[PDB]
């Protein structure tokens, strides 16, 4: 099935690799060679996750967990019953994410638009890789990656954040929190303004950029613009992800001590050291 | 604002502020009679 | 710049300024009026809420009374700011979506500060005014009430926060991608659909099977942002009042194996 | 009356009333937060 | 037995399930709002209204909402105004999911990245009712910031170094302050002027001329840029046509 | 005396009032903080 | 807004600031009589 | 004597007054902090 | 503003700075006679 | 003398005043922090 | 911006900076008399 | 002499002065951190 | 910037640099006589 | 011996001095991190 | 970028990099006399 | 020699310099990590 305006855009070309073989659609989904690879990796990883659930002790969705190999294994590939399944799932997921991003690139090429969307998804892929590959590799063992479970990855988050006394005192983690809260606040403001301009109340006429700028100027003192707000939102989300990656790289590969104790330098400054 | 309007508004403002200050002074006198708020050498 | 305050803005600014002055004066008095010690311990300084024995009444000024006064003034200022952003939208003949999205954040703020202490009978577990004091309040709240990770409404609030970040990273990237086709004129696209909106919808359809419109994506964003704080406020209200241990609740409801 | 040619009466009155109400509320709260002057929980002098 | 509703049910679980019900309803409503443009779905080949849908099709498409505009006209969403089934392209395979192959010149035929939406033949209007996008000649009040470089008089060059022309005017937006289009006088056929989107043009910094580089299309494609009826205003349809023609360069420039 | 041609009378008076009230409130808060001059608590001397 | 108005402003401003400072001085005298704020060598 | 041609007398006076007030407040806060010079508490010498 | 106004501004600025510095010096003299702020070798 | 033709003596003077005040404040705060040179809280030499 | 005025600016700038440096040097001499800031090998 | 042909002399002066000041401040703070060269709270050799 | 301007900047710039280096060298010499910063074999 | 046609002289000189300064700072901090080559603290051979 | 001015860069750049390397070599030699950084079979 | 027409003779040099420098830094840090080849600490064989 097609939309009322899709046939004129469903054109040949735009593939990065594979040529005409995979240039076709199955329903609404564009397939592509990287889509075929995405399906390959998704099916493999999902089947192996269900296999790990079957090997596990419970079939409860919350309690299903695929655990990484023990820290004693180091960076060596582990037996499939002792974390090798986790490693295979990790690399299949990485392949699936990369293939999804490249499929988005192919769709962007076909539609003649920018690559900002795959570029932004690259940051999510980078955060995932840093959590499952980069940080455990610089830490010396695959056991430091989070287990693939609904609750066990939360337990991993809790244990990792309490290994450093209090993760709330990580300076890059504070910046990540600030940018994550600001992204939500800005999203609420942007959606609210656009919906208030498009729906100005029953019996009223749709407003425009003048009114949109005037509203926020009158309320808070300044505005950003029509495209400045989208650029700011993208930069905010990507900066939050980047500072989260930075805090995770600092926590354990570089800094191993207590983050609350890291803040003594502020109290030891020469102009206040009494 | 005309000169006459300013003068009449000033008159009303003066009357209202005098009434307000009188009411506040009466309330303060009642509160002081009930319990003074200036401690002595040995406190309250 | 051209900030329109009005009567409601004047009220809100006066109330919030009184609250800020009270908080700052208390912080500076905590270090015996030392500018040096204030700079040294600014993060660690805080204005703590009253103890549990005072209940919801007025605690002494040195023992939480200043906190109660500052908190009430801040709450009044925030409510008057909500009224302000409602009235500005009404005056500009626009919708009150901004006011009703701010209402969710106000609901969460009241749940953290006033509503939950009202339910519990005292202000002891309210949020103190200070950077590190309120971070420590967060940590101690989670630690005392089991594990907040096991709160389902905390789960939902985190999911909607991640969804807000994900949705803004999608929407900004899409609008920048179609910015060369006039996609930044979103209301104009809503009123008269153009090739920018068509290509954005078609990209997302070909990517993940379904798409939105130039207005409905903003509806998605608005609802995600509101639901974050709404679910979080619900979780805060239910924490301690009906569930004393979130880990035990999760164990009972299958979130974790029984110890 | 010279003052009212510079300051608009509406703005002046609105600002003055807001300031006076906030000050009165603050003073009443301060009194309630004291042992001696709390009338709703009166103790001995 | 603090929060217990029954032996196993409790208040937190009850509130969680209430939120689940509300969120399902909210997803239904959000999809309803999503289906205000482009729906109902048409068959890929025949173009008739036909799709695989369930019992939720009754609630799927909402009643048309009416947007009241300051010009007195109204826009309905969904408007149920479909594009023509026949387009200037032919599928490479008889399957429904097969892609289309342009019959002639895709850039002129307006298929694929060159396709544009049939918007209203009316220019965007500001709060005062005047057209939003006008050349700088008609708007003497507006001016370019002194800290920036005026693109007027700067050569227009493509990705291969071929010069397409010179910038003679700038088209501004009065509603949202910005530069929308650049008026370029083509080197070939002197006197012919074409509109050039600003968002598709980057300045080449220190080139001693700051050549306004156009990576979209080549120099030879400038002669085929769609024209505009008026010399001081541009309609929404012409605007889309120009942006769509320029956006198709990355895919059909070397073809 | 020609100071009001330099500084706007309205803004000058409003800013002076705000600054004076801020200073008075700060000094009163300091006096409340101290023990000797806390008239509400009323410590002995 | 004019120099002629500036004469009258400055006159009224001088009168008002004198009243304000007189009230402040009287209050300070009362507070000093109640409890002085300059300690001796051995504290208060 | 040429300073009032170079600098704006309206901005210079406001900036100087703000700077002096901030400096005086800072020094008074430091004095209140010190034990010897805390005139309100009045520690013995 | 103008050159003569600058003459007057400089005159009043000098007079006001003289009175300000004189008051500051008198206050500092009073504070020094109350409690000096330069400690000796052993302290105060 | 040449400096003042390239560097505006309205911005150079303001920058110099602000930088000198910041440096003086920093050095005074350092001296207050140190024990030997803290004149307000006099310790042994 | 103009040579003669910039030259006289340098003249008055030198006349001011010499006074500033002299005041600073006198203050530093007084502080050195009070408590020197260069410890010996055995310290203070 | 051609370094000033490539680089604005004003910008070169400003950048060089700022860099020198920051480097001097950093070295002074490092010396204060070190025990041997802390001239304020001096310790015996 | 003209050639003569560049040359003038150059000569007086190196003139000011020589004085700066001389002052820095004198200060470092004084600091060296105070306490040398190069430890010996056994240490300080 | 004609690299400067390829690279802009200004950007090359503002990118090669920063690199050298950062490398020197890094090497100095690394030396500070070792007991043998720390000239500020000072230890045996 | 003119070839002659580019050659003048090359010349002065070479002279300056030679001066920089000579100074660095002198400093490294001084540090080598101070404490060599190449350990022997038995270490330091 | 035609690879210099294939690839930008500026980006090629920049990428090669950045690759060689990063490889050198990685190898030097690895050597610092190793006990045998750590010249700063200088362990015995
Ligand atoms: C021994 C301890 C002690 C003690 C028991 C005690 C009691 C109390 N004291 Mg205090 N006080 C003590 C000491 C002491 N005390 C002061 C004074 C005072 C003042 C002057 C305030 C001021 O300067 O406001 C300065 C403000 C001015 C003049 C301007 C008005 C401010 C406004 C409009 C606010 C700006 C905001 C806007 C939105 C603008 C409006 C808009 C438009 C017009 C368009 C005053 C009204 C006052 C209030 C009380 C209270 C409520 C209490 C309580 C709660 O017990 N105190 C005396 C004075 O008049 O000083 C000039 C003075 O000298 C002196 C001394 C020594
Ligand atoms: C002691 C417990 C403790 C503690 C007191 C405390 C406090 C707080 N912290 Mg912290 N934190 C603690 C623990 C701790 N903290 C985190 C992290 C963070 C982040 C990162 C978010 C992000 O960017 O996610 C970025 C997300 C990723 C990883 C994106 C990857 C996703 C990809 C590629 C896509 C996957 C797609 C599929 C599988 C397909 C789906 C298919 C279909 C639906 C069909 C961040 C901003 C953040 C939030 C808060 C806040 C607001 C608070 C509050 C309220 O106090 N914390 C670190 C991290 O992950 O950094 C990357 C991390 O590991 C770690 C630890 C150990
Ligand atoms: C031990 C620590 C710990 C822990 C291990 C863990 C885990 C994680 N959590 Mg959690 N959390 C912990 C504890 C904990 N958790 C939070 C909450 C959240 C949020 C906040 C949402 C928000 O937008 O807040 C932000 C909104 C607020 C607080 C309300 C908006 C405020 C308004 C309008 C007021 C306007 C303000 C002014 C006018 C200025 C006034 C001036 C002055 C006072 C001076 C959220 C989504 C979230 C995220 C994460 C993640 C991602 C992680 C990871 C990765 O570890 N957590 C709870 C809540 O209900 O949130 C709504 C809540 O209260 C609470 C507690 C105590
Ligand atoms: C505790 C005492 C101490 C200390 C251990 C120390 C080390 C050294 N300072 Mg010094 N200095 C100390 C104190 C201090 N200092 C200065 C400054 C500056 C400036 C001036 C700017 C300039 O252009 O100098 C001009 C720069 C020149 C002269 C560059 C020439 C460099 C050469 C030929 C090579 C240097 C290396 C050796 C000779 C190796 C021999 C070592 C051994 C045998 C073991 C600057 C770059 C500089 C160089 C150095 C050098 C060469 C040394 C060596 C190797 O001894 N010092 C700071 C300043 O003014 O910054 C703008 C500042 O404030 C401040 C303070 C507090
Ligand atoms: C970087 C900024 C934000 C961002 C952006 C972003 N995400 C994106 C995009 C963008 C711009 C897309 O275009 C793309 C998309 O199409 O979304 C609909 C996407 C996307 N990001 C998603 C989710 C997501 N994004 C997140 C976050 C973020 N992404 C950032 C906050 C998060 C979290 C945790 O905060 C999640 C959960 C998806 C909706 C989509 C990814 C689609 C995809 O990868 O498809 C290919 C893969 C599959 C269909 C399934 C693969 C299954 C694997 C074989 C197994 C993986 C197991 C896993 C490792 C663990 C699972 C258990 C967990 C409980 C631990
Ligand atoms: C949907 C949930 C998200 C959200 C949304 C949200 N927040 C919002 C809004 C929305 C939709 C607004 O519309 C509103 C806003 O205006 O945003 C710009 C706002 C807002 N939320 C804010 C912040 C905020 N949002 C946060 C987060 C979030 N809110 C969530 C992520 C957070 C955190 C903790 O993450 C914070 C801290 C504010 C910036 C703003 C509300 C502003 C407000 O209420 O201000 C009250 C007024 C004052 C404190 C007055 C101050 C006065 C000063 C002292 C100046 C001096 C005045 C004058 C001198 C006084 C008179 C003196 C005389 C009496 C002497
Ligand atoms: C279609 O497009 C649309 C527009 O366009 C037409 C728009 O416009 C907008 C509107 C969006 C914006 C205008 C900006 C959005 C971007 C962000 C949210 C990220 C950037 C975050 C900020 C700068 C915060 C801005 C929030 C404000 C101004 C709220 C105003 C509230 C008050 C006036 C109440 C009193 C103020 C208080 C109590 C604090 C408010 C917060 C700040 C002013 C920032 C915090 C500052 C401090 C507390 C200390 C720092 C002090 C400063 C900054 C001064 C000193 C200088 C320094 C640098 C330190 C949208 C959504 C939009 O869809
Ligand atoms: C300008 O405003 C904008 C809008 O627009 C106007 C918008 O819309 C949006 C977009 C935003 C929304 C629509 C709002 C909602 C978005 C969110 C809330 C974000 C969260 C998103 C989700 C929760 C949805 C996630 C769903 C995903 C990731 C899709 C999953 C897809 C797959 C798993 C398959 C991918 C398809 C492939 C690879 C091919 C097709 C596959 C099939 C049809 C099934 C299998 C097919 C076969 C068996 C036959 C073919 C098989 C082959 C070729 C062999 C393979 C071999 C194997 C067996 C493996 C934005 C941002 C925007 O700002
Ligand atoms: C255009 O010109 C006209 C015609 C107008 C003429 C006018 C001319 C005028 C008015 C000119 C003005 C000239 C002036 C005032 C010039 C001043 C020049 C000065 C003072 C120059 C000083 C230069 C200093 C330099 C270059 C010093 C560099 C030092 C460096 C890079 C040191 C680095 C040290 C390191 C990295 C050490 C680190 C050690 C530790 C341990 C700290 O590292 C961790
Ligand atoms: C010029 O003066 C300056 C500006 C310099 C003064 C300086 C001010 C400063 C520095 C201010 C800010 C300081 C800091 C560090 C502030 C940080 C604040 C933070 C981070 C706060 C975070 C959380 C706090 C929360 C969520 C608290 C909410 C409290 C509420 C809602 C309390 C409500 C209380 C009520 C309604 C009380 C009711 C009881 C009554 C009074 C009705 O009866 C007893
Ligand atoms: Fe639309």
């Amino acid at each position: 099935a097609l939309l009322s305006f899709e046939r004129k855009y469903r054109v040949r070309g735009g593939t990065l690799i594979g040529g005409d073989l995979f240039d076709f659609w199955v329903g609404p989904f564009y397939v592509g060679f990287f889509g075929v690879t995405t399906l390959l990796f998704t099916v493999l990883g999902t089947a192996l996750i269900v296999w790990g659930a079957a090997l596990g002790p419970s079939w409860t969705f919350w309690q299903i967990s695929i655990n990484p190999p023990d820290v004693s294994y180091g960076l060596a590939m582990a037996p499939m019953a002792k974390g090798g399944l986790w490693q295979i799932i990790t690399f299949s997921a990485i392949g699936a994410f990369v293939s999804w991003a490249l499929r988005e690139v192919e769709i962007c090429r076909k539609l003649g638009i920018g690559y900002h969307i795959p570029f932004a998804f690259g940051f999510a892929i980078l955060a995932y890789v840093s959590l499952v590959v980069i940080r455990p590799v610089m830490m010396g063992a695959w056991g430091y990656g989070f287990p693939y479970g609904f609750m066990t990855h939360l337990d991993w988050v809790s244990n990792t954040g309490y290994q450093y006394a209090n993760f709330h005192y990580n300076p890059a983690h504070m910046l990540g929190i600030t940018l994550f809260f600001t992204t939500c606040l800005a999203l609420a403001l942007h959606g609210s303004l656009i919906l208030s301009a498009a729906n100005p109340g029953k019996g009223e006429v749709v407003k425009g950029p003048e009114h949109e700028n005037t509203y926020f100027q009158d309320t808070i003192g300044y505005s950003v613009g029509t495209l400045g707000i989208h650029r700011v939102g993208l930069i905010l989300a990507l900066s939050a992800v980047v500072w989260s990656i930075i805090c995770m790289i600092l926590s354990g590969p570089i800094y191993t001590g207590s983050w609350p104790d890291w803040w003594l330098w502020w109290q030891k400054l020469p102009f206040w050291n009494h | 604002i005309t000169e006459g309007e300013a003068k009449e508004f000033h008159k009303i403002f003066t009357s209202s502020i005098l009434v307000f200050f009188g009411v506040a002074a009466f309330a303060h006198l009642l509160v002081w009679i009930w319990r003074p708020w200036v401690p002595g050498p040995n406190g309250y | 710049g051209p900030i329109y305050l009005g009567t409601t803005g004047v009220l809100s600014l006066v109330f919030g300024f009184f609250a800020i002055e009270i908080i700052g004066f208390n912080l500076l008095a905590s270090v015996n009026w030392s500018p040096m010690e204030f700079g040294r311990q600014f993060f660690w300084l805080g204005l703590e809420p009253p103890a549990a024995e005072y209940g919801l009444g007025f605690a002494p000024l040195a023992e939480g009374g200043w906190w109660q006064i500052a908190g009430f003034f801040l709450t009044t200022s925030i409510l008057l700011w909500w009224v302000r952003m409602y009235r500005r939208a009404r005056a500009l003949k626009m919708g009150t979506h901004t006011a009703w999205a701010f209402a969710s954040a106000i609901f969460l703020f009241l749940s953290l500060g006033f509503i939950r202490p009202l339910l519990m009978g005292n202000f002891s577990e309210s949020v103190p005014f200070g950077i590190f004091p309120h971070l420590e309040w967060t940590n101690s709240f989670s630690l005392n009430y089991g594990n907040f990770f096991y709160n389902p409404f905390h789960m939902l609030s985190i999911a909607f926060l991640y969804g807000s970040a994900l949705l803004f990273a999608m929407h900004g990237a899409t609008i920048l991608a179609v910015s060369r086709l006039g996609g930044d004129r979103e209301v104009e696209q809503i009123t008269d659909r153009g090739t920018a909106a068509e290509r954005a919808a078609l990209f997302w359809r070909w990517t993940m099977g379904f798409n939105a419109t130039m207005e409905s994506i903003h509806r998605w964003a608005w609802w995600f942002a509101v639901l974050c704080t709404f679910t979080g406020a619900i979780g805060i209200l239910l924490t301690g009042t009906v569930v004393d241990n979130w880990f035990e609740w999760g164990v009972k409801h299958g979130l974790a194996p029984a110890p | 009356w010279r003052i009212w040619q510079l300051f608009d009466p509406r703005q002046a009155l609105v600002g003055l009333a807001t300031f006076l109400f906030v000050l009165a509320l603050l003073i009443h709260f301060i009194l309630l937060s004291t042992e001696r002057f709390n009338w709703l929980e009166g103790a001995s002098t | 037995n603090k929060g217990d509703i029954t032996g196993y049910m409790d208040v937190a679980q009850v509130v969680l399930y209430a939120f689940w019900i509300f969120f399902a309803g909210l997803i239904i409503y959000l999809r309803r709002e999503d289906r205000r443009e482009g729906y109902p779905l048409e068959d890929a080949i025949s173009g008739k209204i036909n799709s695989l849908q369930g019992l939720g099709s009754v609630f799927s498409i909402a009643r048309p909402k009416i947007f009241k505009l300051k010009t007195g006209a109204t826009y309905a969403a969904p408007n149920f105004k479909r594009d023509a089934v026949a387009i200037k392209a032919t599928r490479t395979a008889p399957t429904a999911g097969a892609p289309f192959e342009p019959t002639g010149n895709p850039m002129t035929d307006a298929v694929g990245p060159a396709a544009y939406a049939l918007r209203d033949e009316l220019p965007d209007l500001t709060l005062g009712g005047q057209p939003a996008i006008v050349p700088l000649r008609v708007a003497p009040t507006f001016s370019v910031a002194a800290e920036d470089t005026d693109p007027r008089g700067l050569p227009v060059v493509d990705r291969k170094g071929a010069v397409a022309g010179k910038v003679t005017d700038l088209w501004i937006d009065r509603a949202s302050i910005a530069i929308r289009y650049l008026e370029v006088e083509l080197a070939a056929t002197p006197g012919r002027k074409v509109l050039l989107p600003f968002a598709a043009t980057r300045i080449n910094a220190k080139t001693k001329s700051k050549t306004v580089t156009v990576q979209s299309i080549l120099a030879r494609h400038f002669a085929n840029v769609p024209t505009i009826a008026k010399t001081d205003s541009i309609t929404r349809r012409e605007e889309d046509k120009v942006m769509a023609y320029y956006s198709s360069g990355y895919l059909y420039s070397d073809r």
